[PDB]
């Protein structure tokens, strides 16, 4: 099966530039490819087929080339609704193959995370269980490590996180991780810290709580 | 698929392609040199 | 106008079997190709498979071929997908199609996007927890737990309050329940004097819960 491989999970853009979204196929593939655009929550969108050709409707800012094994879709003035994410797939082979995708975001200035951290409320202890919740908000670029540490042991595979899209305001991101544990874990351990690394911070920040108090 | 010189085949769409539309294109189809 | 009016999923557990429907009109339906693909979380798309008119011809990406099984029914100008053995992994939104080249003009058609959740959870509303409240700016929020299936929403004092609002997505908790946090930020000297409750519905266990959130 021919692996199409994008080797940019993000691109970063903005308003009005060009962007050029590459994609690699295992073996050669001659011009049978084509360009699909996915936004969260709707159907993916057709752009381009035999590797230059556009679908009926697609804007003419959207352009493809390639034959053999390199091909590249491009967005020249790109313009809002074209942030979303794109996927290059071949048809020389059955079975058809795509992409892992390429999602555009828009470059801004950098700006550390606001970390804040929330202890359980009572009323989930009263349930038996305890989440602790760190958050990381308006960030950027999306980057970003948390760690968990209880008691200063660093924690591992007892976190969840999760990352916003990209802000339509102030294009930012926002991060939350939820350190989950049972109650008799969560109190027989005095200080829970959320340690947090990214570009706009010159050294590691930590949020603590300690448990009661 | 059976297409006439001017034309070649596209899988994805399964349907026979004017040549013309890939002229402008520096990798156009083979088969459509002879027309392009 | 054209359209490919998808019915026919939702909720099945693992080991189970689900037939998704989607009918075609605007087009004729019987001179295409009709494809499928899906979108998993956190996966890129996945090409299922492709029938052509006469169903002679029915190619499928090799995990599924034993598993999925493509038909159409070109007198209801129908396309299917019979999902069997079902798993995790088939957790997704999935996707019919018509790729064609017609008078002229390349052409796609999408269906609206047909949800399938696998799993053993029965539906079940969340449970919603505060999360109690840097200088002028104070963060707090609700954690919307342990609910089934996707999706809730969360509305902030009744739509009021939309600024700073974050509600992230859903993680997939090893119990095999969905949890997510909504946080916002507001100014700290608000406090005391501005009340905050979040709104969070969930429509497939058809309930409702307000919780205030308060120092
Ligand atoms: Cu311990």
């Amino acid at each position: 099966d021919i692996v199409m491989t994008q080797s940019q999970r993000f691109m970063t853009t903005s308003v009005g530039d060009r962007v050029s979204v590459t994609c690699k196929a295992s073996q050669s593939v001659d011009s049978n490819v084509a360009w699909y655009q996915q936004k969260p929550r709707q159907s993916p969108k057709a752009l381009i087929f035999s590797a230059s050709l556009r679908f009926s409707g697609v804007p003419a800012r959207f352009t493809g080339s390639g034959s053999g094994t390199d091909f590249t879709l491009t967005i020249s003035n790109l313009q809002s609704e074209d942030l979303a994410e794109y996927f290059c797939q071949q048809y020389n082979n059955y079975p058809l193959t795509f992409g892992a995708g390429t999602k555009l975001e828009l470059k801004r200035t950098v700006a550390a995370p606001s970390v804040f951290i929330f202890p359980p409320s009572d009323e989930q202890l009263k349930s038996g269980t305890a989440s602790v919740v760190c958050l990381l908000n308006n960030f950027y670029p999306r980057e970003a490590k948390v760690q968990w540490k209880v008691d200063n042991a660093l924690q591992s595979g007892n976190s969840q996180e999760s990352v916003t899209e990209q802000d339509s305001k102030d294009s930012t991101y926002s991060l939350s991780s939820t350190l989950t544990l049972s109650k008799a874990d969560y109190e027989k351990h005095k200080v829970y810290a959320c340690e947090v690394t990214h570009q706009g911070l010159s050294s590691p920040v930590t949020k603590s709580f300690n448990r009661g108090e | 698929g059976q297409c006439s010189q001017n034309e070649y085949f596209d899988s994805l769409l399964h349907a026979c392609i004017p040549c013309q539309l890939r002229c402008s294109s520096n990798t156009p189809p083979l088969t459509c040199q002879r027309y392009c | 106008q054209v359209q490919l009016q998808q019915s026919g999923g939702g909720l099945v557990q693992p080991g189970g079997s689900l037939k998704l429907s989607c009918a075609a009109s605007g087009i004729d339906f019987s001179r295409y190709w009709m494809s499928w693909v899906r979108r998993a979380p956190g996966k890129g798309l996945e090409w299922i498979g492709e029938i052509n008119p006469d169903s002679s011809t029915i190619n499928y990406a090799p995990s599924l071929k034993d598993k999925f099984i493509i038909s159409r029914d070109n007198a209801k100008n129908t396309l299917y997908l019979q999902m069997s053995k079902v798993r995790s992994e088939d957790t997704a939104l999935y996707y019919c199609a018509s790729l064609y080249y017609d008078y002229g003009d390349a052409m796609d058609y999408w269906g609206q996007g047909t949800s399938v959740t696998v799993s053993s959870a029965s539906t079940k509303g969340p449970s919603v927890f505060p999360l109690a409240p840097s200088g002028g700016t104070a963060a707090l929020g609700c954690l919307v737990k342990d609910y089934f299936p996707e999706p809730v929403t969360v509305s902030w004092n009744s739509g009021a309050l939309t600024s700073g609002v974050h509600t992230f997505p859903a993680v997939l908790q090893s119990s095999g329940l969905y949890s997510l946090s909504s946080v916002v930020t507001v100014p700290s000297s608000s406090l005391g004097t501005q009340t905050y409750i979040c709104n969070v519905n969930h429509k497939p266990s058809n309930t409702k819960v307000d919780k205030r959130v308060e120092p």
